[PDB]
């Protein structure tokens, strides 16, 4: 009979069933959806915004609502902070619950279209055949795409009707749904102007609608339906595969590189802050504003947002994960409780050092100290004996500014090694790691999990894309080629154009 | 009124050694990065 | 009665001749010392 | 069969292919060669002289640490060398 | 096969199949815009990469 | 640059002098 | 030794103290496996690429090869034609007898050096 | 108002679309002169 | 060793639902 | 635990081996 | 007849070298990703982007010339001649990377061309595609190693650079970094690599150890005609050996070759997608159980301890040196070495 | 003690390793190139101790 | 809830072990049919 891998081709004459099947399938999909919220209202903790935010506690799902708009639960708490706000029904609850049902009733309805198979609309009225005119299909199903991406542009986006979408300042600080304003002009094409993704969906929308109502009335060349051979539902498969692993890549690209549509506080930060130091920058420019202003060191330090801190730190870095290292981030370094302050380390000359930062690309890293000048002047050294560097030597020692450790300073050298050690990864905080019994080994970010997965799929579908365009092409052969081929279409000389049997001589 | 689309599956013996092998194998080999 | 110029002659002079240029100049670059 | 041009084992046992190419390659050999033998190809290319990878009395290497000033940075090594 | 009172309103709607316009048709009107399109993807792609670089179009979370 | 004609010259020569020895076998092919 | 991890540790500490990376040996046993599999697939592919019809579409195509049968299941004129044609014809094997030698004696030679 | 870049943009679009443009003309023109007999 | 309590029960249905697949397969193959 | 299943996994192929080898469809000239 | 039909009849001739529609792409970037490369290993140097020699003319060996990455400083630019770092300059295009992205560039758009070369003849000859299908492994190699990975990392600085050396430090690299030899996906590509060569070698020696007398001479290869009807060797006798030798044995000459295609094919897809995790370093670096028992028990050693002491020496004595924009200075007070070396 | 500087290294499955770590594991550098059989060892435990089942392997 | 973590590989088996069984009879009495 039927080998394992071909059983699902006996839809491909069975539009009726070929539709139950993808009834089928959307209810599993809105199911997940459904399911996956649930488990993350079951074990999400909204009780810290600043140091223990979604991304930390590896929610996936909730990201997702949050960006278009759903903010609060029906508990009362909202990710924002706020406390004592009513979402109405559309809740993370709500969203949850109204997939639920939405899943159960595509199951009936792929139920009754598995039943009642036999609809005259699927048979050809000439012939009596199974038939789908599939440029029609795409026409309608074109206009409907258009109206719909119109429609969530021109209403939802803008707040004209509907709640508008996640947008943040450059810092990821005080992000919040907003109403959106269309962006017309060229900075539209800048993935990080929120107005650009408004202007979108309402131009393409009404190209849409508009080659949708060419695609309903102009009907195909005989050139172009024979060579992509549309009367055949499987050219749809190839070309629709091909067109997904395009939109899985750009995905994947705009979520690792960030866009306005993949903001840091629903994600976590990007590998790239902290490859430029964006955080850091941003930090001491206040920091110099503040001493500016005739502010203290320790003013101008406890003067930082943790919140902006928190992002100076490479356990937030979605570069520092491992593959089988699983569970939120929480889960490796721990729950973060509370900003340090900011370490500065001295010497026994008074002159400031610089604890250099771990790159992304290393598991371990050394102990390094340099002046503003980039010279090494402390380290923790491997071999003892010939050590010129040593804490102990040099006379190191730790004062904080800022944070929970401001105006202490340390001088005993096990004490100023062990914080040097943690200001390789930035700012050092306090962690809670009993609470989930934390291992202490960096894992990634939802922005990571989710940049990996459609990286993969993308690769994946391209191959999926190869084997049905094959298939559709050469159809004629596929179970194997003319037995009574001819020598003379095949070896050389006989025809003058290959395959063209005319060409005789 | 019954489907006419309808068609038996068929997974000879050897399949099912190569399919068992197959997973096993793979088992053996994720096993140990599972229990990490 | 064969012909002399043929999208063959194209594709092998497009190889050879670049390639008999380069052993030259790599040829040279034998003696150069620092 | 055969696709209709020359046997190549025809050509390269004729007189006239010999005649051709006991000038072409051995011009286009000594082209390659004065292209290194005249300095040029160091210009061309931008590759440095065995005099000309530092200055005298510096380690460091030239990189260029910058995306749209690198053109710039790369001309100011250059003149360094002087 | 089976009639129903939805299947008869949209009928019309799956009844051309196989019905082609003769010969090239539309095709290089088709041509046309998928140039454009080429353009115009290389138009945003190479923003994003900041190998063009537009006044006012600063690509950077600093917008 | 005189550099730039020196390596162009056994190049010249050599497409030349092979235009030269296949002259009329290239002026026959015709069509 | 006799392990996963073992081999690797093995490997590594080769590298160190022979560098066989830089050594032409082992360059030939990265041709011969990389070849043996390049070539596995192309063999593979090819002969796939010209079975016969002898199967329907709701069928494993290997039901047209019956044990023991005295005919070929594939036709190799069609596959020199197909091969010859995608790089040039005296790039392809028309015997079939010094196209499987050919397999067999390139990762052989290979692996002969990388030991 | 014009970038550097942009210009750049335009040269390296129409480079492109003469180096595609001579190519198919070439093409078109010897696939005329040297055409394929059906008899 | 300190492992991940949720392997064992990955691997465990790891080898049994493929498992179960081909069995089911192959029984019905041999009963018709 | 995890030694039990590493073991498991393992003795389960050495029997599939047995399996396979005698218990195989025997290729009949057909 | 127009004139795309007496085009497509001229691309489709029957000649010595088959051009095709295909053609177009594959030709001019086939060329120029193989001339772009002999250019550079013979004439272009590295030490503006990676102060290295690496060419012919700076006295570099086939084994140790490249076509390098370009600096890291450029991020992931397209390079374009024309674009805002060269700015038409082709010397100093060539002295900041800008080959490395034009051979990288020009072989993807040539890899593409060549699969629709395979495609396109085989529907001329009337063959099924299985050779097209054979060769997305390849590319899916090629995209993930060349083109992905750097892009999930900071700049194509850390993609491979085109060279024999170059590719073996790529390999080291790779070893200290990702500890990509404990990566199953890796682990799964290196069977379908040796499992294909070990098919290759036993099926063309069990052929020509099976083969019929069809012919008196002493060497056999003479008694075979390409059209002949029958089998030139015996699979009943092949079968036989190897059931009686192994336990098992193919039956079933189809089935045979898919398996051919099926297992260097598969093994090469796996390790691309292993590759992409890489791209974001979500690598198989650790065994947490293990971490936390040797942490606590200074007695406890494995391979897998030892591994990850050597993956430490790799970094810390390469990454000054292979990363110089990060100006890495490490005293030799802080490298990591054992008693006496 | 692969390395015969007394510095045992475990590599079997229950003293902690898994299927990728898990080795038999040469034997000591003091045996070098000499024959060791299990009976040239004192006990089973000196053989184990030393590599032994390597070389029987 | 400090529940005994066998018990979930203990449910799992418990039900999929001889629903399997029962599933393998059925399937292949119906393609006896
Ligand atoms: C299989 C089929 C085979 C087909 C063969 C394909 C042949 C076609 C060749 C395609 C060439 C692709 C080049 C894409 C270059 C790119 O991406 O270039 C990268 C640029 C982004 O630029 C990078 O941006 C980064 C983030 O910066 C941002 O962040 C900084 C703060 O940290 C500052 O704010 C900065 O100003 C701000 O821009 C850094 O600055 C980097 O240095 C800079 O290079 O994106 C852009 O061009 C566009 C980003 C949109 C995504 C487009 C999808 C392409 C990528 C898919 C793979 C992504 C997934 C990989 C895994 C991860
Ligand atoms: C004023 C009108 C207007 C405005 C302001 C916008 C604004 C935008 N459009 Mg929209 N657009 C419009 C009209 C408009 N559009 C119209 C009328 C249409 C036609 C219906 C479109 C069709 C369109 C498409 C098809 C796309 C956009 C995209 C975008 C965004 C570009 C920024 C970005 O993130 O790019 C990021 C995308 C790119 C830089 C291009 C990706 C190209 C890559 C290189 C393809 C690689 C393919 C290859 C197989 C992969 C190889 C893998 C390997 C290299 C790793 C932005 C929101 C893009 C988007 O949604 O991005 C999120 C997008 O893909 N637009
Ligand atoms: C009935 C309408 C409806 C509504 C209002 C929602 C609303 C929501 N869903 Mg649900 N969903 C629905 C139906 C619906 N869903 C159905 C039917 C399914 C099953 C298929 C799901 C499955 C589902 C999943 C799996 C998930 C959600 C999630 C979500 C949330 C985020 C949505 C989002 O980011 O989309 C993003 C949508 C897009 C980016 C659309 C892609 C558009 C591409 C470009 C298509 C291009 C092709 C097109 C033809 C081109 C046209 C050309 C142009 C010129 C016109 C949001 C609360 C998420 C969530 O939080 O779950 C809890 C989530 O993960 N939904
Ligand atoms: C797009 C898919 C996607 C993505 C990106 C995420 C991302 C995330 N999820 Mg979610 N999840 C998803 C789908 C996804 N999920 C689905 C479909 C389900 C239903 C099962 C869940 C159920 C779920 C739960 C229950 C939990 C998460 C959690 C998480 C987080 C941590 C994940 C982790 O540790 O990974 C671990 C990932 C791996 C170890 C990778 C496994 C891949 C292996 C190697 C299989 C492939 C081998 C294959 C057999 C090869 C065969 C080769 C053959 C051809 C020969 C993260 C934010 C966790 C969290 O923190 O929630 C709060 C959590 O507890 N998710
Ligand atoms: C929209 C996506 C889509 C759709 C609708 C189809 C549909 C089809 N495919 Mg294609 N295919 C796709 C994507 C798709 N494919 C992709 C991405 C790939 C590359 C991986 C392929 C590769 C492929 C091959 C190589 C073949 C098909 C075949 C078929 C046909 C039979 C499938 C069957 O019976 O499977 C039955 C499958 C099973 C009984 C079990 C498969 C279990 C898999 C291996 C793991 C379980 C997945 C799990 C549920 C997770 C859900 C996936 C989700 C996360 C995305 C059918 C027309 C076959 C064909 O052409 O027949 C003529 C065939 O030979 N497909
Ligand atoms: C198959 C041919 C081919 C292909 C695909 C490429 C592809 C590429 N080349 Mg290469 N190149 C080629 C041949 C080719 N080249 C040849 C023959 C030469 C020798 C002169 C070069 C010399 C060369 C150099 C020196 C460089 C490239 C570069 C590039 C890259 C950027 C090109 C770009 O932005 O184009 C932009 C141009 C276009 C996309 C063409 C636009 C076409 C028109 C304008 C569309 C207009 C629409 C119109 C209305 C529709 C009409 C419809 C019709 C029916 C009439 C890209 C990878 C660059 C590179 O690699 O950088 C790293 C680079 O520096 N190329
Ligand atoms: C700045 C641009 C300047 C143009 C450079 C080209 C750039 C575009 C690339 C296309 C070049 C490939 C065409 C090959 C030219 C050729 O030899 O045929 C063109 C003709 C005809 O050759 C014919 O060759 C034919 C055999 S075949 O088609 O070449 O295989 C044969 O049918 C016929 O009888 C014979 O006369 O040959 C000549 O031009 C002789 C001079
Ligand atoms: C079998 C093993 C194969 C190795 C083959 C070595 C040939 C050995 C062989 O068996 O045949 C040798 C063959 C015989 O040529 P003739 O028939 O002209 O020779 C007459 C002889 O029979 C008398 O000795 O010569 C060639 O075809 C040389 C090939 C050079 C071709 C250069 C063409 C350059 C084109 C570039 C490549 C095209 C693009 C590629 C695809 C992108
Ligand atoms: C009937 C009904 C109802 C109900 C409903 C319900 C109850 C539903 C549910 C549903 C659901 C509840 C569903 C779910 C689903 C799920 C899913 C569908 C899943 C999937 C998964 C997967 C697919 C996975 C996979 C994987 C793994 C496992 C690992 C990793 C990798 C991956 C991810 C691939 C109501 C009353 C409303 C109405 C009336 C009727
Ligand atoms: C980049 C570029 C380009 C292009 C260029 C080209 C196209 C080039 C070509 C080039 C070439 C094309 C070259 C060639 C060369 C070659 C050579 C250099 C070779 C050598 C070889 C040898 C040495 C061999 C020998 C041997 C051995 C070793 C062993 C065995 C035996 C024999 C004899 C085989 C252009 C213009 C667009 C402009 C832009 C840029
Ligand atoms: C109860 C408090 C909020 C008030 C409810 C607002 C009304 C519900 C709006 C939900 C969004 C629906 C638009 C999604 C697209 C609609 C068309 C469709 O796809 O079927
Ligand atoms: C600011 C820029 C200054 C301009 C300097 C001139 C550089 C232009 C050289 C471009 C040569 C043609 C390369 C592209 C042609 C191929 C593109 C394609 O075929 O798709
Ligand atoms: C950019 C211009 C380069 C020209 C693009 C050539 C693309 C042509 C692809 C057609 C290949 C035909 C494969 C399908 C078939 O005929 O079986
Ligand atoms: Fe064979």
């Amino acid at each position: 009979g039927l080998p394992w891998y071909r059983v699902h081709t006996v839809l491909i004459n069975d539009p009726g069933r070929l539709i139950a099947a993808h009834l089928m399938h959307t209810a599993l999909v809105a199911g997940w959806a459904g399911s996956m919220a649930l488990y993350e209202l079951a074990t999400f903790d909204p009780s810290d915004p600043v140091l223990n935010p979604m991304w930390r506690q590896g929610m996936f799902v909730l990201p997702f609502m949050a960006r278009l708009g759903v903010t609060g639960s029906w508990s009362g708490w909202s990710i924002t902070g706020e406390t004592g706000i009513d979402p109405g029904f559309w809740s993370f609850e709500g969203v949850a619950l109204a997939h639920i049902v939405l899943s159960g009733l595509l199951f009936l309805a792929a139920c009754w279209h598995w039943v009642y198979w036999d609809l005259e609309l699927f048979r050809d009225p000439r012939t009596g055949e199974p038939a789908l005119d599939l440029p029609k299909m795409f026409g309608i199903h074109l206009f409907l795409a258009g109206l719909l991406c119109f429609g969530f542009g021109a209403f939802h986006l803008t707040g004209l009707f509907g709640p508008g979408m996640w947008v943040s300042d450059p810092y990821g600080l005080t992000g919040s749904v907003q109403p959106v304003a269309p962006e017309w002009g060229p900075d539209g094409f800048n993935p990080y102007n929120p107005g650009g993704v408004v202007a979108h969906h309402i131009a393409a929308g009404i190209v849409g609608i508009i080659a949708g109502l060419f695609h309903i009335l102009v009907r195909p060349p005989q050139r172009l339906y024979k060579a992509l051979r549309m009367g055949n539902i499987e050219t749809v498969l190839s070309s629709s595969i091909a067109a997904v692993f395009f939109a899985a890549f750009v995905v994947a690209g705009t979520m690792w590189y960030g866009s306005a549509t993949t903001p840091i506080e629903l994600f976590g930060p990007t590998r790239y802050q902290w490859d430029s130091s964006y955080f850091q920058q941003e930090i001491n420019r206040r920091v110099q504003a503040s001493l500016a202003s005739g502010a203290t060191l320790e003013e101008a330090w406890s003067a930082i947002p943790e919140k902006l801190a928190f992002y100076d730190y490479i356990g937030n870095n979605p570069a520092k994960g491992g593959l089988f290292r699983t569970g939120p981030m929480n889960k490796g370094d721990g729950i973060a409780q509370a900003w340090k302050g900011h370490a500065v380390f001295r010497n026994k000359e008074g002159e400031e050092l610089f604890v250099r930062r771990m790159p992304a690309f290393f598991e371990s890293f050394p102990v390094i100290l340099t002046d503003k000048n980039g010279v090494v002047k402390a380290d923790i050294p491997f071999r003892r004996a010939e050590s010129k560097y040593s804490f102990e030597q040099q006379g190191v020692t730790v004062s904080f500014y800022g944070g929970e450790l401001n105006g202490q300073t340390f001088t005993d050298p096990p004490t100023v090694k062990s914080y040097a050690r943690k200001a390789i990864f930035g700012e050092i905080f306090e962690f809670d790691t009993e609470t989930l019994n934390s291992d202490g080994i960096f894992r990634t970010s939802p922005r990571g999990w989710f940049t990996f997965a459609h990286a993969v799929f993308a690769l994946l579908f391209f191959f999926g894309h190869i084997w049905h365009g094959a298939r559709t092409l050469f159809r004629d052969v596929f179970s194997g080629i003319d037995p009574e081929l001819s020598p003379e279409q095949v070896e050389w000389g006989f025809y003058q154009k290959v395959g063209d049997v005319t060409t005789r001589r | 009124e019954p489907n006419p689309n309808r068609q038996p599956v068929e997974l000879n013996r050897t399949s099912l050694y190569l399919g068992l092998l197959l997973i096993l194998v793979l088992a053996l080999l994720f096993s140990s990065y599972f229990f990490n | 009665s064969y012909p002399i110029f043929t999208v063959r002659w194209v594709a092998v002079h497009t190889l050879a001749v670049p390639t008999i240029f380069f052993l030259g100049a790599i040829a040279a670059m034998q003696f150069i010392q620092r | 069969g055969t696709t209709g041009e020359r046997p190549f084992s025809d050509i390269i046992t004729s007189v006239r292919y010999w005649v051709i190419h006991s000038i072409t390659i051995p011009a286009l050999f000594i082209a390659g060669w004065l292209f290194v033998s005249t300095g040029l190809a160091y210009d061309v290319f931008g590759t440095p002289r065995p005099d000309s990878y530092y200055a005298q009395e510096q380690r460091s290497i030239p990189l260029v640490t910058d995306r749209f000033e690198a053109k710039q940075q790369v001309e100011t090594f250059l003149e360094q060398l002087k | 096969a089976r009639r129903t009172w939805l299947g008869d309103i949209l009928r019309p709607l799956n009844s051309e199949y196989g019905k082609v316009a003769p010969g090239w048709g539309t095709t290089p009107l088709m041509a046309v815009f998928m140039g454009l399109f080429l353009v115009f993807l290389l138009i945003i792609l190479e923003i994003y990469n900041s190998t063009l670089i537009l006044d006012g179009v600063n690509v950077s979370w600093k917008a | 640059d005189w550099r730039v004609l020196v390596v162009l010259l056994p190049v010249l020569l050599a497409a030349g002098w092979a235009v030269r020895n296949i002259l009329p076998y290239a002026v026959k092919q015709v069509q | 030794p006799l392990g996963i991890s073992g081999t690797f540790n093995f490997m590594i500490v080769f590298q160190a103290e022979h560098n066989i990376l830089m050594h032409p040996f082992h360059q030939l046993g990265v041709a011969g496996v990389f070849g043996g599999a390049l070539f596995c697939a192309m063999h593979g592919s090819l002969v796939t690429s010209s079975l016969i019809r002898e199967t329907t579409e709701t069928e494993s195509a290997n039901y047209g090869y019956k044990f023991g049968q005295e005919e070929e299941t594939y036709n190799i004129v069609a596959a020199h034609g197909y091969f010859g044609r995608l790089i040039f014809q005296y790039a392809s094997f028309n015997n079939s007898r010094s196209l499987h030698f050919f397999l067999a004696a390139w990762p052989v030679v290979g692996v002969w050096f990388t030991a | 108002t014009i970038t550097p870049s942009l210009k750049g943009f335009f040269i390296g679009l129409l480079s492109g679309a003469v180096v595609l443009g001579l190519t198919f003309a070439v093409l078109i023109a010897i696939s005329q002169i040297d055409k394929v007999q059906r008899s | 060793m300190e492992v991940n309590q949720l392997g064992l029960i990955a691997t465990a249905l790891f080898v049994l639902v493929p498992s179960v697949f081909l069995i089911i397969l192959y029984v019905q193959t041999e009963s018709q | 635990m995890e030694t039990i299943t590493y073991v498991f996994i393992f003795a389960c192929i050495i029997a599939l081996f047995f399996f396979a080898i005698f218990f195989r469809e025997p290729p009949r000239i057909t | 007849r127009g004139w795309f039909d007496i085009l497509d009849d001229w691309l489709k001739r029957d000649r010595f070298v088959f051009v095709g529609w295909s053609g177009i792409l594959l030709f001019p970037c086939a060329y120029l990703a193989l001339g772009g490369w002999l250019t550079g290993t013979t004439f272009v140097t590295s030490w503006y982007t990676h102060g290295l020699a690496s060419s012919y003319l700076e006295g570099c060996n086939f084994l140790t010339v490249a076509v390098s990455t370009p600096a890291n400083s450029m991020g992931h630019s397209l390079l374009l001649l024309w674009g805002p770092e060269a700015q038409g300059d082709f010397t100093r295009w060539c002295q900041l990377g800008g080959l490395w992205t034009f051979i990288a560039l020009h072989g993807a758009f040539g890899l593409i061309g060549f699969m629709l070369r395979q495609f396109e003849i085989a529907r001329l000859v009337g063959v099924r595609p299985y050779n097209a299908i054979a060769f997305s492994a390849p590319i899916a190699v090629f995209v993930s190693v060349f083109l992905i990975y750097p892009l999930g990392q900071s700049s194509w600085f850390f993609a491979p650079s085109f060279g024999v050396a170059a590719i073996f430090r790529f390999l080291l690299f790779f070893q200290g970094f990702h500890n990509w030899t404990l990566n199953p996906f890796h682990m799964m590509g290196v069977a379908g690599v040796l499992g294909g060569a070990l098919l290759c070698a036993i099926h063309g020696a069990t052929v020509e150890n099976t083969l019929f007398q069809d012919g008196e001479g002493a060497s056999t290869f003479r008694a075979f005609n390409p059209t002949q009807a029958e089998e030139t060797y015996s699979m009943v006798t092949a079968n036989r050996f190897w059931s009686q030798i192994f336990g098992i044995a193919f039956s079933n000459k189809r089935w045979l070759h898919f398996f051919m295609l099926f297992v260097p094919v598969t093994g090469l897809w796996m390790s691309a997608i292993g590759v992409v995790g890489l791209a974001l370093n979500l690598r198989s670096y650790d065994f947490i159980s293990q971490e936390i028992r040797a942490a606590e028990d200074p007695e406890f050693e494995t391979f897998y301890t030892k591994n990850l002491l050597l993956n430490e020496g790799i970094r810390a004595w390469m990454a000054p040196q292979d990363q110089p924009h990060e100006n890495f200075v490490f005293p030799e007070e802080v490298l990591p070495r054992g008693n006496a070396l | 003690d692969i390395d015969g500087i007394r510095e045992p290294v475990s590599g079997s499955l229950l003293y902690g390793n898994n299927i990728i770590t898990g080795a038999v594991v040469p034997s000591s550098n003091a045996i070098g190139l000499h024959f060791y059989p299990i009976w040239e060892a004192a006990s089973l435990d000196e053989w184990l101790y030393n590599g032994g089942p390597y070389q029987l392997i």
